[PDB]
């Protein structure tokens, strides 16, 4: 009913097109600010890009066929074998941009409170440890049921596999769904908590680029909130409230779309809607 | 330049000695370092190598598990632990350096040696021995079991003179280069499979036992030696 | 007096001289070369890309073998690259970060740098130690040193902002010989394939053609508008090209003390920092401020090709002595081989 | 005094420079094209060499 | 790839190792480029703070490196400095337009485009001392000076005439009209009123500096 193939369909095409245009710009923009600094931003922004990038490609690609296969998991996913990969990548797609996304706002904070001391002590090993490290920790973090001798179990649209949602009994079925919501969460209030200062420092320090800055900042942190918001919190509602929560398949499909679109929004609030990104985009289509 | 090894002496079958090698004159951090041990009448044998920064190590299957290699940069020593000797182990050990970069001179110095006392590539030197007098030129062949031409352009032959009482030194590397220090009247030639060296107007310098080693690929095999004698 | 009467008689010499020119100037060359086919269109890809150096890349100059080279940034380190695998032979320190010039020896036994200390320092390659040291340290020049080129191990003629260029004999640390007459800081200087003869060029807008055993200037080259940065002699020695900042490039003839050819363009206003011939002289290559490389049809003043690899300003550009290859600096850090395919 | 002898520097340099032969412009442009013309089959920049023969394969 | 061939691919990563530590100990201290005229005592503001002549000084921890030369071809060296202290003495009416256009042409050169000046107007007690005295007139070099007044938003410091306040703030805005003439913010200039005796032109210099870190973050995270 509310589920189509073209619902997914049109959400993988416009996200990888999104992904794949911001990664071009941030491709020629990286080679002209690392002679300035070590453009510790283009760094992480760029695995932002690259990381949804193969969330909207991996998971987009195995909904399409799944849907060409009228949702027959038993027939032709006998062996378990595309679920468990579907769960991971699923846990990984989305816990990625959020931990990217909390460190990014970590990074630059520190570059606007404490621009000497993120020039100065601040490294490229560094960057690249933590754009590492954080990509670790998410596959930690997804690894970690197949770790526990769980598994990941198909969601009520017989669509898409996750977390262990209906009917949760042992204490370890609900302790994944709290985790996954308190990082998600955890995350996305540093992301907040960040911005704000950033956002509050510079307001103080202009009164150029502080009111480019200041809208870039807001733009993060709706499009972060309101996205994922739905989806976290209902992940935290079912891993406390177990069966008798009010979760019903509507409810939390719809918080899945939601949350697709701030991977599909992420290359535009970052990188895209930016007034030097948007005149080049003019004159190119020109050309 | 110098390398002074110690520890040396008799020990039991089975037991464990330690050898140092004290190197001074030179940056000792940036060579590559070897252990060659040469059995008493015997050729020279390749033991262990310990790269700049002891990042890489290669041992000889003779040796492997058995032996330890490792170096103290900031004491400018090299050590070798040997552990469950055997009879087979009573040689001559020598201390050699060797630094690897575009057009270097690895193997360019020998140390002096230190005296233990225990109670693949084939490299083919078919002449031990041969007549030789002053002011007359001499030829020694070297042949390899395989190819020794890499497909950079490089041959990778090797060619030392140990003089009677006196560790070796290095005379052509890389089959055609001299050494730095040698005299000109040394040439080294060859192709593929086959090498020659010659000595124009032998001197008196000039006798002792030649060995050709190849550098192509680990473990590093010497030859049976050719002696040149009055 | 007679200081205003000798001033007349220059002006009267300049005439002399300028007609002279004139005289000779019976033909152009693009008339004489106006017949023979164009070269077509020169395509050359990025073969090798060397990282490591972290700051802006100032000069770089090939070995006689053709395989190596050294190259000179601001980040403090002269750094010498095997070509063909990229590995890095040697890293050496200098004691002065802001170098502006690298010579390598073409017995390869030694490398010169030198800049704003007014130092050329002279680095001994092939050391017992294993490491490469400072052999010598040239005192002398009173401004910052733009150029260094070896003669043998014992002889290096320096050009430096002082406006003089000087040869120097390594082994006393001593100038042999002092050359002057430019008015201008004198930017690049290029060695006589024979080395008995070196063009200077300087920000006078001038090029001048020395005498390396006598001492003297022989020749003075003008039509440059503005500073001469880069210069480089013809394969024969018959002949030498500048770039300035007037963004343009000027092919002067030594036997008829006059230029030949200018290759200019509308479209090219930025500076020109470094030029260079390739085997046969038929391509003149050029490196702007505007990140690219052309190549020219130095017979025709076609452009033949463009290497643009670059993402700030060309620095510095060099031809290997077989021809095989060009590597091109810039302020990226990064120097890029280029060559063509069939 | 130091600009007086400077002038006579300058005039003493001038007449040097004047009094080389020069030869005609034509002559010049020859040399240079046929050097060119001579050398241009052993010119791997302006006629590419094959892959084989490369040594930046 | 041979025996050797590794071993000196493996020589040449140890080089890669030692000259990325040497660059990020280099990353630690921030590269100041001193410039003045004979007259500006820049030296003074040195010392205090303590052919090239090369001085270390530390700010909160904050170690930076100011290099002062003992110029349109050399002066591309210092491309990727942080700031440059161009030192000028106001006191001298004479040779102000000597800095004036010195100051154009280093903010109008090429190759600095986006290098912030941190102009201090040295010698600030022989500017008040020469106002006072009434000698020398600014109006005499300056036609503009007579028709000039102190704007009503200034900021003088208390107890000091406004005679010498008016006069500071003409010489200030000299500078600052050439720097805001042309740049479009990718540069900025930040003039400071110093003296012989003064001993806080090294925070000045560390409170100025982070504004120009900053203002380089602001590009990074915004021209994409
Ligand atoms: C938990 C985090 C999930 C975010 C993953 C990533 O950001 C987006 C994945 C999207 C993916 C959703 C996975 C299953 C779709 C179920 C909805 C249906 O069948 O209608 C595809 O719709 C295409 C792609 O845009």
């Amino acid at each position: 009913n509310r589920l189509s193939v073209f619902f997914s369909v049109i959400f993988m095409t416009v996200g990888i097109l999104s992904n794949s245009l911001a990664i071009a710009i941030l491709m020629k923009a990286y080679q002209r600010f690392r002679q300035k600094s070590k453009a510790s931003f283009l760094l992480l922004a760029s695995g932002l890009v690259i990381t949804d990038f193969f969330g909207h490609l991996i998971n987009g690609a195995i909904a399409v066929f799944v849907y060409a296969s009228d949702k027959e998991w038993i027939r032709f996913d006998q062996s378990n074998v595309l679920c468990s990969i579907f769960g991971i990548c699923m846990v990984f797609s989305g816990l990625c941009p959020l931990l990217l996304g909390s460190v990014m706002a970590i990074e630059r904070c520190i570059g606007v409170t404490k621009p000497i001391f993120h020039s100065t002590k601040i490294t490229s090993k560094h960057v690249k440890m933590m754009l590492s490290g954080v990509c670790l920790f998410a596959v930690f973090i997804a690894l970690l049921p197949i770790l526990g001798h769980r598994d990941y179990k198909i969601q009520a649209s017989r669509t898409w596999c996750f977390y262990n949602t209906e009917d949760i009994k042992d204490w370890e079925d609900r302790f994944y769904l709290l985790l996954f919501s308190f990082l998600g969460l955890l995350a996305l209030g540093v992301s907040l908590l960040c911005n704000a200062i950033t956002g509050i420092t510079l307001l103080r320090v202009k009164f150029s680029h502080h009111l480019e800055m200041v809208i870039q900042l807001l733009a993060i942190m709706c499009v972060s909130c309101i996205c994922w918001s739905p989806f976290l919190v209902t992940m935290a509602n079912i891993g406390i409230n177990g069966n008798h929560s009010l979760e019903t398949c509507e409810t939390t499909l719809f918080a899945l779309r939601m949350a697709t679109w701030n991977q599909i929004l992420d290359p535009w609030v970052y990188i895209l809607l930016r007034k030097a990104v948007l005149k080049n985009l003019y004159k190119l289509a020109s050309q | 330049v110098q390398l002074v090894e110690s520890g040396g002496g008799l020990v039991q079958p089975g037991g464990s000695r330690k050898l140092s090698c004290s190197a001074s004159g030179f940056a000792f951090s940036s060579f590559g370092m070897h252990w060659v041990r040469q059995a008493p009448e015997k050729g020279l044998e390749w033991v262990a190598y310990i790269s700049s920064g002891s990042g890489t190590i290669y041992y000889a299957d003779t040796v492997k598990g058995r032996f330890t290699i490792s170096r103290d940069d900031p004491k400018n020593t090299l050590f070798l632990q040997m552990t469950s000797l055997r009879s087979e182990d009573t040689a001559m050990y020598y201390c050699v350096r060797s630094i690897y970069y575009y057009g270097s001179s690895p193997f360019d110095f020998w140390g002096q040696g230190t005296t233990l006392t225990v109670s693949d590539i084939v490299m083919t030197q078919a002449t031990s021995s041969v007549p030789v007098t002053p002011g007359e030129s001499v030829s020694i062949s070297c042949r390899s079991s395989k190819s020794l031409l890499h497909s950079n352009g490089n041959t990778y032959l090797y060619w030392f003179l140990q003089r009677p009482g006196q560790s070796p030194q290095l005379l052509i590397y890389r089959m055609s280069n001299l050494a730095s220090g040698v005299p000109d009247r040394f040439s080294g030639s060859g192709s593929g499979t086959a090498f020659t060296l010659t000595i124009s107007r032998l001197e008196a310098e000039d006798v002792g036992v030649y060995y050709c080693m190849q550098h192509l690929e680990y473990p590093l095999t010497f030859g049976a030696g050719t002696k040149l004698e009055l | 007096s007679e200081l205003d009467q000798l001033r007349q008689e220059a002006e009267q010499l300049k005439n002399q001289i300028r007609d002279a020119r004139k005289a000779c100037a019976d033909a152009t060359l693009s008339q004489i070369t106006n017949n023979i086919d164009p070269v077509g269109r020169i395509q050359m890809r990025t073969r090798r890309t060397l990282r490591g150096h972290l700051a802006k890349i100032y000069a770089m100059h090939w070995g006689t073998d053709s395989r190596l080279l050294v190259s000179a940034s601001q980040d403090g380190k002269l750094i010498i690259w095997d070509s063909y695998t990229t590995n890095k032979v040697h890293a050496i320190p200098l004691r002065s970060s802001w170098v502006m010039t690298c010579a390598y020896a073409p017995s390869g036994n030694y490398v010169a740098c030198g800049g704003l200390d007014n130092i050329c320092s002279i680095y001994n390659l092939k050391t017992r130690e294993g490491n490469v040291r400072v052999s010598r340290e040239l005192a002398g020049h009173t401004g910052y040193l733009s150029c260094c080129r070896f003669l043998d191990d014992n002889q290096i003629v320096t050009s430096s902002g002082d406006t003089t260029c000087a040869l120097w004999d390594i082994e006393t640390g001593q100038q042999t010989t002092t050359f002057t007459g430019h008015t201008g800081d004198v930017m690049s200087l290029s060695l006589a394939p024979d080395t008995r003869l070196f063009v200077s060029g300087a920000c006078d807008a001038s090029a001048k053609l020395w005498d390396v055993r006598e001492g003297m200037c022989r020749q003075t080259f003008t039509g440059h508008e503005s500073d001469i940065n880069a210069i480089c002699f013809f394969p024969n020695g018959n002949a030498f090209a500048t770039g300035s900042d007037d963004a343009t490039c000027r092919l002067f003839d030594l036997r008829a003390d006059q230029e030949l050819m200018t290759y200019s363009h509308d479209n090219i206003i930025c500076g020109i920092t470094s030029v260079s011939f390739s085997k046969s002289g038929r391509l003149l290559l050029a490196g702007y401020d505007d990140f690219n490389c052309n190549v020219w049809d130095a017979l025709k003043a076609d452009r033949a090709g463009v290497l643009a690899g670059h993402d700030n300003r060309v620095s510095c550009l060099g031809v290997t002595d077989d021809g095989m290859a060009v590597a091109t600096g810039s302020w990226d850090s990064f120097l890029k081989i280029w060559n063509g395919s069939s | 005094t130091a600009s007086i002898a400077q002038a006579r520097k300058l005039v003493e340099q001038l007449k040097m420079e004047a009094n080389i032969d020069r030869i005609k412009v034509s002559k010049a442009a020859a040399d240079l094209m046929a050097y060119c013309e001579a050398h241009a089959k052993e010119d791997p920049l302006l006629t590419p060499v094959p892959a084989s023969e490369n040594p930046f394969r | 790839v041979s025996a050797e061939d590794k071993a000196a691919a493996e020589r040449s990563k140890m080089i890669d190792k030692n000259l990325r530590e040497d660059g990020e100990k280099a990353r630690r201290t921030l590269r100041l480029l001193l410039l003045g005229a004979d007259n500006s005592g820049k030296s003074t503001i040195v010392k205090q703070m303590r052919g090239i002549f090369e001085t270390k000084f530390q700010v909160d921890k904050v170690n930076f490196h100011m290099f002062d030369v003992g110029r349109r071809k050399w002066i591309q060296c210092f491309n990727d400095v942080t700031a440059i202290i161009f030192v000028v003495d106001s006191s001298d009416y004479n040779r102000l337009q000597e800095a004036l256009n010195d100051f154009k042409s280093i903010w109008n050169n090429r190759w600095l485009r986006t290098i912030s000046v941190i102009l201090f107007l040295n010698k600030q007690d022989l500017l008040a001392e020469k106002v006072l005295a009434g000698k020398s007139k600014i109006e005499d070099y300056f036609p503009e000076f007579a028709r000039y007044t102190t704007p009503e938003d200034a900021t003088p410091e208390p107890g000091e005439d406004p005679r010498v306040t008016r006069a500071k703030y003409f010489i200030r805005k000299e500078f600052v009209d050439i720097s805001t003439a042309s740049g479009d913010g990718r540069h900025i200039c930040y003039p400071h009123f110093t003296c012989a005796v003064d001993t806080e032109n090294a925070r000045r210099i560390f409170n100025d500096c982070k504004d120009i870190i900053l203002q380089m973050n602001l590009r990074e995270y915004n021209l994409v």
